């Protein structure tokens, strides 16, 4: 009642659990995220030898035309430049072996809840999230994969971040796609896909609302 | 600085540091020494593009083609009549053409004010609209179309004067 | 007759004013000039430059008559004796110099 | 209903002075040329202040604990301000020109670069109730020989820096002994001095010259002085040093010249981080985020502003405002988007929810002179002085297609029939309607029958004709459609030279140059009724002027007209200095607003104080959601809104309806009485708790018994709640049960619901199809990557 | 064309360099050119002719940023071609 008594009323964060709820705050986020390396590539900025080497047309020798007879430059000048900015950036500052997020994502793993993981997800930026999810790891074990599809499941599970979920989901099958669709079969990506796939299909009905409630406005409106 | 006599006149026969623009001044009484050097520039930026689009290719589309945007764009200002013809743009744009394109005169032939300065009077007290809006410096150059939409402002002395003697007041109109 | 007018891009331009011609226009590599006087024994100019420095000047050839070190720091001002042969400079480093010019 | 606040400012998103990033570094506030523009970036949006001054801002600045903001003209004339509720505190005169302003990181006090001297205040408490007087001076030194030109505080709040034309840089003590310290000068310089910083440790100097040469005085010994240890130099062309800036905690110098190049810098080191050029025109203000990653950067030429992450190479916001005026403005037809057109061509795509710019386009050449849109999302046309009439799309953001005449006449208005197939487009040196059809391209034909130019044309969506309206003194309703035809000339008093049509598709309003606003019936061609407007115009005075402000009719007349979506309301705005919102069926005025004070603007002055930009509307627009509306004048695209709502405007009370008892309504398990009583108390907050305390199983029941007089205003609120709320299949749920429970009674009275049904589509189609595309594709992508086989 | 009956400025080393290494250089920059000074004329004369303020247009390496873009600036070319065309 003190809302009451001060004539100011806060939305509610979730109003129940099986109520479908998006993530507190802008409604670019989604697109930033599904688009953002589009956005890179768009945002971009824009930008001799005393012995020469000629050839017989070029000089007076239709001869050797008549009896005729620079990109791997490019690429070595390239390696080149790689190693200048590669020492030029040189501070030996001493920093962590191992990311906050990874470890984050590990300790998640042991205790078999994901809850702080999720947190932080949520509160990176935009960039971050998406260096993140590209450099996960695919090797043999796929532990990493497994429990980052864990954490989604849950957060799913969770009825919040609706849209941050799903689309932290599909940025990872864009990047490592590949390696989950290669060693697909694998059974214990298979049970965790399985899992993730059992919640998705349970939540479907917000597709038959969405699709109702356009075809009856437009109905309504126009006819 | 003191009309010097013969001897130090030849002398000094260049030290004065103290008349078409005066001219021009008097027969269609243009505002200023810079109004008129104004034109005379304008009239030299004209001939300088004709120069060097002439010295560009003639058998170039864009060369061509942007000979007739500046053309018909001068046409469009009315600061010449014709539209078939180069030499003409070399020769007939004049501060003489635009000075008789300035509003006053554009009155004064159009017949609002007897005189230039009668017109530049009018123009102060804020007599004149053209099209909607009213003009209050007579340094306007007046397009084709607009100056042919010229007229008097409603509800002036002027007007309501000119219905008076014409016995055609009609004061719902508030005229 | 001569009209010198010293400022800030670092320039100096005689125009003579009788028959009106910018007679002369020598840059100075030093900078913003800070004072400037003129010698009337001899109608040469002092220019007070930033470096402390003095600069002597006239309107025929483009590089400095003479350079004197008067102070550290920029030069305020400048002043000089009408028989042309003393001066007085005054730098921002509350230095103040007599010279016999 | 009749209130309206301005709440946004869209274009020029930085016009002139000193650029600032908030405590938190979530806020970039920019000086627009009266206000002050909020870009909040982590949220995505804007902000612009209420309060104007009376010319340019000169300098801002915000306090570091985030409380505070003053700002300063160009004639000391400043407004001390409040964030948390956005109010003005005081305003006080500091006599000459301020060049700089600055708050001391402690916030107790903050100083003053004026010309010469440096000036020194304490700072009024917040807290504190308003004082008459609230500004006291706290020192005044007056050490320098030419102008101040920047300052800089010392971590710890006891020194100040101040840089000055005198080729001199100044370390000023805040107390005595600390004089005695260091009250020290720094001379022995080239060009200019434009910048002077402490380091981290602050016994390392940096003084930032004009010229390009940065040097580190240091203090060190040869009983010894603040020798100059290092000089480094930048080498630029001719370019030369506009502005700097020195992040200390993460060692940064951010420095901006005038040849539009910016370079980045280490500074002890000095290693050239990286170098970027934004334009041809100097770089005129940079400022840093305190957690050292974020950079802003001020161009003032074409005014565009740009926030950059250099650790990660990212640009935050990138945006460029209008150069000239903007001459004409469009809302997309659910109101999302806004669509621009300058005095340039640039024909610019806004984004409101976010007060950004999706895009531009330059494929025009002369000054654009109308733009609109259809009755559909896909396409927009606009024309131009080109001679052309552009058609673009909004979804691949290219051409369609480029009619035009057979003479390059050029076009002053335009209009597009409902069905999206036909475009018209009025000249003034023809004053033939040219027509052109959508999907052919090559033009029908020329309606004629005006004489003397058509001064605007528009299309009744339900009948579908058209009112073309001329300087003939004269109206024109065409109907062109099916071998017809037909014509039928209306006669008004004088030259209209506005026109708009009712959204039902009945009636026109046409302003004329007597100022008054008729209104007329179409199928009847009569005259239903004309609003007079002579006297409740604020024109404005000219300084260059012999006459005064009132016998004048420079601009008494209303150059641009539109009604509002239930057909009740007109925003009127011209070439004077106000935009007066009228209402239709009673004929009357409900508001006038001032567009702005500011006396650099011409027309400003009503009485003079004992060529030039002058100031006017040159078209309004309502929203299509009907809670704000547009004016695009010299100054940018102002944007007036009620979404504010603190009001109290009940309907239909009675004694015993109170927040209370709707509390014990909740509480005794009344839903629908809740609701109502809600509702006819009208407050938001109420409704908003009610709304979401109501349960799921009992949705249907409540939106089967809402009374139908409440049917319109439940589903308005709706609407507008379900854009920014994050709860979704509960707005889900109750459209639907809406919809379900009373379609018949909106289908029979389409256009009493329209606002509504436009915002709840808008909610559908913007925020809730993306969250099902999104959805579908990723099921779509686990289908496809487990079914299909491995790879080898 | 026309030759050059005037001493070549080059020997045969740099006019095989030359040859070793938009139509004509020299068209663009007459081009822009008169472009420049086009616009400074309009200019003049829009101010001369027309009845409010209007601004000078313009003032007229390194890595440069475009602040307009005819996009989004999250769209890709891929998806503004439309079937039919490719």
């Amino acid at each position: 009642l003190n809302d009451i008594d001060f004539n100011t009323y806060t939305s509610l964060e979730q109003i129940d659990k099986e109520l479908l709820t998006l993530s507190i705050g802008p409604r670019s986020k989604m697109n930033t995220l599904l688009h953002l390396d589009v956005i890179r590539k768009r945002s971009k900025p824009k930008e001799l030898p005393f012995f020469l080497q000629l050839s017989g047309e070029k000089v007076g020798d239709e001869a050797s035309v008549r009896e005729g007879i620079h990109r791997r430059d490019q690429e070595a000048q390239k390696k080149l430049d790689a190693e200048e900015q590669m020492n030029k950036f040189k501070v030996t500052g001493r920093l962590g072996f191992e990311s906050h997020f990874t470890k984050q994502l590990r300790e998640g793993s042991q205790s078999k809840d994901y809850s702080s993981l999720l947190a932080t997800l949520i509160n990176f930026s935009p960039a971050a999230v998406d260096l993140e999810i590209r450099s996960l790891n695919s090797f043999e074990p796929f532990d990493e994969i497994v429990w980052f599809i864990d954490a989604l499941t849950q957060g799913l599970k969770s009825n919040k971040n609706f849209e941050l979920y799903e689309t932290f989901m599909s940025l990872l099958f864009k990047a490592h796609g590949d390696v989950i669709h290669a060693n697909n079969k694998n059974q214990d990506i298979a049970s965790a896909l399985q899992n993730w796939e059992d919640v998705h299909k349970k939540e479907d009905r917000l597709d038959d609302l969405v699709k109702f409630c356009m075809g009856v406005a437009a109905f309504v409106t126009t006819a | 600085v003191r009309k010097l006599k013969h001897h130090e006149q030849k002398l000094l026969k260049k030290v004065d540091f103290l008349h078409r623009d005066t001219q021009v001044m008097r027969t269609y009484h243009i505002q200023n020494r810079e109004d008129y050097h104004k034109y005379n520039r304008i009239c030299g930026d004209i001939r300088r593009l004709a120069n060097k689009l002439s010295l560009l290719p003639p058998t170039d589309p864009f060369r061509r083609k942007h000979e007739q945007l500046l053309l018909d764009k001068l046409y469009a200002m009315g600061v010449l009549t014709t539209k078939s013809k180069i030499s003409d743009l070399e020769n007939k744009v004049t501060v003489s053409a635009i000075c008789r394109r300035r509003l006053p005169v554009i009155m004064h032939r159009l017949k609002m004010a007897e005189t230039i300065q009668d017109a530049v009077k009018f123009i102060e007290q804020g007599h004149v609209r053209v099209g909607p809006n009213l003009i209050n410096d007579p340094a306007y150059l007046v397009t084709r179309n607009m100056e042919d939409y010229v007229t008097w402002v409603d509800n002036s002395k002027i007007k309501k004067t000119l219905l008076r003697y014409r016995n055609q007041i009609d004061d719902f109109d508030f005229s | 007759y001569l009209l010198v007018t010293a400022g800030e891009t670092g320039w100096l331009k005689y125009h003579d004013v009788s028959t009106g011609q910018l007679v002369s226009e020598l840059r100075t590599k030093a900078g913003p000039t800070m004072a400037m006087a003129q010698n009337p024994w001899n109608a040469v100019m002092h220019l007070g430059h930033s470096n402390g420095t003095v600069s002597l000047w006239s309107p025929s050839m483009p590089e400095p008559l003479v350079k004197l070190l008067s102070a550290r720091g920029p030069v305020n001002s400048i002043a000089i004796d009408r028989s042309g042969y003393y001066m007085a400079t005054t730098g921002a480093d509350r230095s103040m110099k007599i010279w016999d010019i | 209903k009749s209130d309206f606040k301005f709440s946004n400012l869209l274009g020029t998103v930085y016009r002139q002075g000193n650029i600032t990033f908030s405590d938190d570094g979530k806020q970039l506030l920019s000086p627009v040329g009266n206000r002050v523009s909020v870009f909040d970036l982590i949220n995505n949006k804007s902000f612009t202040f209420e309060y104007e001054h009376r010319k340019n801002i000169a300098a801002i600045d915000l306090n570091k604990q985030g409380t505070l903001l003053i700002s300063i003209d160009e004639d000391g004339r400043a407004i001390l301000v409040n964030f948390k509720a956005r109010n003005v505190l005081h305003h006080f005169n500091f006599k000459e020109k301020c060049s700089a302003v600055k708050f001391s990181p402690d916030g107790r006090l903050f100083a003053l670069a004026s010309g010469r001297f440096l000036q020194i205040w304490k700072t009024p408490d917040v807290n504190k109730d308003r004082q008459f007087a609230p500004f006291v001076r706290h020192r005044v030194h007056a050490g320098h020989f030419q102008d101040i030109t920047s300052l800089t505080w010392s971590q710890d709040s006891r020194f100040i820096l101040t840089t000055s034309k005198d080729l001199s840089a100044k370390i000023w003590s805040v107390d005595s002994e600390e004089k005695n310290l260091a009250a020290t000068t720094f001379n022995g310089h080239r060009d200019y001095v434009m910048g002077a910083f402490f380091s981290h440790d602050q016994e390392k100097i940096y003084t930032v010259s004009k010229d390009g040469a940065v040097f580190v005085w240091e203090f060190t010994k040869r009983k010894y002085s603040w020798r100059i240890t290092k000089k480094h130099f930048f080498y630029a062309n001719q370019a030369k040093v506009k502005c700097v800036t020195f992040h200390p905690a993460t060692r940064l110098l951010a420095v901006g010249f005038t040849s539009g190049e910016f370079r980045l810098y280490d500074l002890p080191d000095f290693t050239l981080i990286q170098q970027l050029s934004m334009g041809q025109n100097p770089v005129n203000t940079v400022s840093v985020n305190q957690t050292g990653e974020w950079l802003a950067f001020g161009s003032s030429k074409l005014g565009q502003l740009l926030v950059y992450e250099w650790q990660s190479e990212s640009y935050i916001l990138k945006q460029q405002g209008h150069f000239d005026s903007t001459n004409s403005l469009a809302y997309s037809p659910d109101g999302s988007r806004v669509v621009t057109a300058s005095e340039d061509g640039k024909i610019k795509v806004w984004d409101i929810t976010s007060g950004f710019c999706l895009a531009t386009f330059e494929e025009h050449t002369s000054s654009v002179t109308a733009v609109q849109f259809a009755k559909r999302g896909q396409v927009m046309f606009s024309s131009s002085l080109d001679g052309t009439v552009r058609a673009w799309d909004l979804i691949r953001y290219r051409n369609f297609r480029t009619f035009t005449g057979t003479e390059r006449i050029q076009f002053n208005c335009l209009a597009v029939d409902p069905s999206g197939e036909v475009v018209c487009a009025g000249s003034l040196d023809n004053f033939d309607i040219h027509v052109w059809s959508v999907q052919t391209g090559q033009l029908l034909d020329a309606l004629s029958g005006h004489e003397g130019p058509v001064s605007c044309l528009s299309f009744s969506q339900e009948n579908s004709v058209l009112a073309s309206a001329s300087w003939d003194k004269t109206i024109r309703i065409w109907s062109i459609f099916g071998r017809s035809q037909q014509v039928e000339p209306i006669e008004v008093y004088s030259d209209v030279l506005a026109l708009s049509m009712r959204p039902d598709g009945k009636e026109v309003a046409v302003s004329t140059l007597k100022g008054q606003i008729s209104i007329f019936n179409i199928e009847d061609a009569k005259q239903v009724g004309n609003i007079d407007c002579r006297k409740d115009i604020i024109s404005g005075r000219f300084n260059q002027d012999r006459f005064t402000a009132k016998n004048s009719e420079r601009s008494k007349f209303f150059t641009t007209i539109h009604y509002s979506f239930d057909g009740m309301a007109i925003v009127a705005g011209g070439n004077n200095n106000s935009i007066c919102l009228y209402d239709v069926p009673n004929e009357v005025l409900l508001k006038r607003f001032i567009v702005s004070r500011n006396m650099a603007l011409n027309g400003t002055l009503e009485f003079l104080n004992s060529m030039r930009p002058e100031v006017r509307v040159t078209s309004v627009q309502f929203s299509p959601t009907a809670n704000a509306f547009a004016a695009a004048s010299t100054e940018g695209l102002l944007i007036y809104s009620t979404n504010d709502t603190i009001l109290f405007d009940p309907f239909d009370l009675d004694v015993d309806v109170t927040p209370h008892s709707t509390v014990e309504a909740l509480r005794e398990k009344q839903f629908l009485n809740a609701l109502v009583m809600a509702f006819r108390l009208n407050e938001e907050y109420l409704i908003n708790k009610v709304y979401e305390a109501i349960p799921i199983k009992e949705i249907p029941l409540v939106a089967s018994n809402i009374p139908a007089i409440y049917l319109p205003r439940i589903l308005k609120f709706i609407g507008d709640f379900a854009i920014e709320s994050q709860h979704i299949e509960f707005n889900l749920i109750w459209i639907k049960a809406l919809l379900s429970a009373s379609g018949g009674y909106i289908n029979e009275h389409k256009y009493l619901f329209s606002t509504a049904m436009r915002s709840i589509q808008r909610f559908i189609v913007r925020v809730a199809k993306e969250v099902v595309n999104t959805t579908t594709d990723n099921k779509y992508t686990y289908r496809f990557l487990v079914s299909t086989d491995g790879s080898m | 064309f026309e030759l050059s009956d005037v001493k070549s400025s080059k020997s045969l080393a740099e006019i095989y360099e030359d040859d070793y290494t938009a139509l004509s250089e020299e068209l663009q920059k007459a081009h822009s050119e008169i472009s420049e000074l086009y616009a400074n004329l309009v200019y003049k004369l829009d101010v001369l002719s027309s009845v409010h303020f209007v601004p000078k247009p313009a003032s007229t390496e390194t890595p440069t940023i475009s602040m307009e873009d005819a996009q989004p600036l999250y769209m890709s070319n891929a998806s503004s071609l439309a079937p039919q065309e490719i």
